[PDB]
C-alpha cells in the first residue's frame, strides 16, 4: 500500500471497533439493493426481490461474514495485498467469473456503511486511507485475471 | 429513470438535509479533495485548506443546486438547464468526476442521517445524483 | 444527443460496412477479448479460440443489432426495448464493459475504412455507440 | 506493465513505422474534436470551431508533435516510465492542471490512429500490447498527482 503511517494507524484503529458480522452483511446487501445486476451471482441465494428479502436473506448475511473476514485479514497483510490475495483472485476469475468491477463497487458500499456505522468518526482524512484501502483490494483481487 | 417510490425516498432524505445542506455541500467537497485529489485540477484559483470560505461557499452554491433539483425532480433537464450549459460550454469537467462528487455526497450523508439512510433510500439517492449526473453532462457533445 | 451531421455520418460509414458487419463484430469480440480480458468473464460458456464458431456467431449477432440501431436511428430506444430487457434482467453485464467494446468496435472499423474515418466521421461514430450502450443500459435500475 | 517479452517487440516494431510528426497532430487534432472539453486546456491556440479549424490549427500541429515527442522517448525506457515521465507529471499537475482522465483519453484516440494508419498490421494481439502501454504511460504522467 501506499499508506502513511499515520494512515495506517487510522485504518487500523476504526477497524477495531467493527463488527465484522453486521458491517459485513449490510455492506453485500446495500451492494444487492443498490446494484442489482450484481444478483446475478447470487440465484441460489432465494427472493433478493426487495431490500427487506436481501436485508433480511440468512445466506446474504453469512457471504457477507466470509467476504468481510477474509478482507479483514487481508488488513493484516497491508503491505502485499497482491501475495495475500493471490489464492481467491485466481478462485474469482477461474471459478466464480466475477467482473472485476464488482470489487470497486462493494469497496464503496462498504465505504458507505463505514461513514453510516460511524458518523463522527468516520472524518474526511479517515475515509481517504479507507479508499485507499479498498481500491488496493480490488486492484489485488483482480491482479491474477488473464 | 427514477420511480415515485425513488422520488419520495430522495424528497424524504433531503427534507432532513434542511438547514445543513450548505455545511453538506462543503464536507462533501472536503472528502472529495482529500479521497480523490485529481479533482482539486478544477479548482487551482481556490485555497482548498479546511474551512475555506472559498470551499464553504461553493459548498453552499451545490447544495442549493441539488435543492432546486430535488423540488423540479419532474423536470430536471429544464430546471437545471443553466448549469448543464455551464458545465458542458465553460468548466468543462470531465465527466468521471461527477461520480466522485456524487460518492462523497452519499458518504456525506450517511454519516449525517443515520436512522434515514436506509438501503432502499441509499439505492434511490445514488440513482438521483446518477440522474443529476447524466443532466449536467448532457450538453457536452 | 445525435445530430443531423451525426446521423449522415454514421449511416454514411455504417453505409461502408455493408456485408462485412458480420466479420467485423466478431473482430471486435476478439480485439477485446485480448485487451480487456476481465470481458472474458461474460463468456464462461464460450470457446474464445481463434476463430471460434461462437464468437462468429456472437459476432453477427451483435452487428445485426448495430444495424438495426442505424435503420431505426430516429427510434433508437423502441428498435433495441427487447435487448435492453435481455441485458438489464438476465445477462446483467456491468455498464463498464459497454464502453470496452465500443472502442473495440471503433479501433475495427478505423482498421478497415481509412478513407471513411475521418476526425468528423469518428466522432459521430463515438457519439453513436454511447448512446447504443446507454439504451442497453438504461433499464438497468 | 506486464509486457511480455513479444508484446515488447510488437509495440517497438511498429513503431518504427510511424511519423511522429503526423501521428502527434492526428492525435491530438482528433482528441480535441471527439472530446471537445479537452479544449479547455488550448484557448490561446485559437480557432478550433470546426474539425477542419482543430486539424489544420498549426499550434494543435506543433503540440501534437511536442506531446509524441514525449511519448516516444517513453517508449525507450518501457522499464522505467514512471522515472522518465516523473518532471512532466509534476508540471502536469502543478503548473497545467491537467485531470489525468485526459491522459487516457488520448490514449485511446492515439489506438484508433494506429489502427486508421496501420490497417491489417495493427492485429488483436498488437492493439492488446498498445493498450498496455498508453495505460502504462497514463499511469506515469499521474504517479505525481497530489
Ligand atoms: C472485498 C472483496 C471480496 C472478497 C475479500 C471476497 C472473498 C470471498 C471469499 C473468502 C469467498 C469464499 C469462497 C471459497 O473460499 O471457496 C468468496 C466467494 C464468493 N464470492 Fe467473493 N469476495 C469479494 C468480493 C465479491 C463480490 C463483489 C462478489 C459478487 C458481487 C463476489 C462473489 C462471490 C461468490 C459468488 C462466491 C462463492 C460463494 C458460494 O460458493 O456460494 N465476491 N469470496
Ligand atoms: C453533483 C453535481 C454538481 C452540481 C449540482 C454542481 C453545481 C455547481 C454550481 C451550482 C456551481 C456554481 C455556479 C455559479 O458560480 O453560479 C458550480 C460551479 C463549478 N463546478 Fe459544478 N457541480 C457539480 C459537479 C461538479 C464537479 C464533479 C466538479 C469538478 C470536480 C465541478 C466543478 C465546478 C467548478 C470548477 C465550478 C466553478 C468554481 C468557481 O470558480 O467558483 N462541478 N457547480
Ligand atoms: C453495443 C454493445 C452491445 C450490443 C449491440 C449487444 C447485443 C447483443 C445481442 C444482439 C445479443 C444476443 C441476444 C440473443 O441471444 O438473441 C447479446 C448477447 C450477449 N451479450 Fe450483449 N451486446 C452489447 C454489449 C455487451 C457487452 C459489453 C457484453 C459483455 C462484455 C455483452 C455480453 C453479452 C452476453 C454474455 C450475451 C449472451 C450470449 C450467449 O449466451 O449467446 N454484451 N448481446
Ligand atoms: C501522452 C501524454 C502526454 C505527454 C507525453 C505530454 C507531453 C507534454 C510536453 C512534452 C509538454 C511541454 C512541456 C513544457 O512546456 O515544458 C506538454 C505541455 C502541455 N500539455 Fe501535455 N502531454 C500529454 C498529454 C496531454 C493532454 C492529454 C493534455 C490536455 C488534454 C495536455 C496538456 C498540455 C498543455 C496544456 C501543455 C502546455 C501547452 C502550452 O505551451 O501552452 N497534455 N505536454
Amino acid at each position: 500500500m501506499h499508506l502513511t503511517p499515520e494512515e495506517k494507524s487510522a485504518v487500523t484503529a476504526l477497524w477495531g471497533k467493527v463488527n465484522v458480522d453486521e458491517v459485513g452483511g449490510e455492506a453485500l446487501g446495500r451492494l444487492l439493493v443498490g446494484y442489482p445486476w450484481t444478483q446475478r451471482f447470487f440465484e441460489s441465494f432465494g427472493d433478493l426481490s426487495t431490500p427487506d428479502a436481501v436485508m433480511g436473506n440468512p445466506k446474504v448475511k453469512a457471504h457477507g461474514k466470509k467476504v468481510l473476514g477474509a478482507f479483514s485479514d487481508g488488513l493484516a497483510h497491508l503491505d502485499n495485498l497482491k501475495g495475500t490475495f493471490a489464492t481467491l483472485s485466481e478462485l474469482h476469475c477461474d471459478k466464480l467469473h466475477v467482473d472485476p468491477e464488482n470489487f470497486r463497487l462493494l469497496g464503496n458500499v462498504l465505504v458507505c456503511v463505514l461513514a453510516h456505522h460511524f458518523g463522527k468518526e468516520f472524518t474526511p482524512p479517515v475515509q481517504a486511507a479507507y479508499q485507499k484501502v479498498v481500491a488496493g483490494v480490488a486492484n489485488a483481487l483482480a491482479h491474477k485475471y488473464h | 429513470v427514477l420511480s415515485p417510490a425513488d422520488k419520495t425516498n430522495v424528497k424524504a432524505a433531503w427534507g432532513k438535509v434542511g438547514a445543513h445542506a450548505g455545511e453538506y455541500g462543503a464536507e462533501a467537497l472536503e472528502r472529495m479533495f482529500l479521497s480523490f485529489p485529481t479533482t482539486k485540477t478544477y479548482f487551482p484559483h481556490f485555497d482548498l485548506s479546511h474551512g475555506s470560505a472559498q470551499v464553504k461557499g461553493h459548498g453552499k452554491k451545490v447544495a442549493d443546486a441539488l435543492t432546486n433539483a430535488v423540488a423540479h425532480v419532474d423536470d430536471m433537464p429544464n430546471a437545471l438547464s443553466a448549469l448543464s450549459d455551464l458545465h458542458a460550454h465553460k468548466l468543462r469537467v470531465d465527466p468521471v468526476n461527477f461520480k466522485l462528487l456524487s460518492h462523497c455526497l452519499l458518504v456525506t450523508l450517511a454519516a449525517h442521517l443515520p436512522a434515514e439512510f436506509t438501503p432502499a433510500v441509499h439505492a434511490s439517492l445514488d440513482k438521483f445524483l446518477a440522474s443529476v449526473s447524466t443532466v449536467l453532462t448532457s450538453k457536452y457533445r
